[PDB]
């Protein structure tokens, strides 16, 4: 599968070391199928590993980063979008995960 | 003969007064600051959400 097009918008995100961060994304593709995702970001990370994605739809993925903004690229299927949001800092000063 | 008039009637916020023990219930002043640890399992992932 690939993909004509595709968008990002990334939502309240919590920089955290848990997946505090949750993002949509858009897409418009050729094909149906299980598409990789991935962040390119060097501080960020996708939960997701991979989406099945369809001719045309949207799938949200959670994700994790220590900067305090979400300006991170985000990749489906090789193409990117550049993703963009002010994440707060976290709610809990401690938590039970590295 | 003289008592005036009872709190019941006079107190502001309205608040009623029951006794047995003194006390006003159901009043409306201010505003409450409230903290809740909910129980996570509550929540839903924003995915599945």
């Amino acid at each position: 599968p690939t993909i004509l097009e595709v968008s990002c918008t990334v939502a309240d995100c919590i920089y955290s070391a848990d997946f505090g961060g949750s993002l949509t994304l858009q897409y418009k593709a050729d094909r149906e199928g299980h598409c990789p995702v991935h962040s390119h970001s060097t501080t960020a990370v996708l939960k997701e590993a991979t989406t099945h994605v369809t001719a045309v739809g949207s799938i949200t993925l959670h994700f994790s980063t220590s900067s305090p903004q979400a300006n991170f690229i985000v990749s489906l299927c090789g193409k990117k979008t550049t993703c963009n949001a002010e994440c707060k800092p976290p709610a809990d000063h401690i938590i039970g995960e590295p | 003969n003289n008592s005036g008039r009872p709190l019941q009637e006079t107190a502001p916020f309205g608040c009623k007064i029951e006794v047995e023990p003194l006390r006003a219930s159901n009043c409306a002043y201010g505003h409450i600051p409230i903290s809740i640890d909910i129980p996570d399992a509550a929540f839903v992932r924003s995915s599945e959400s």
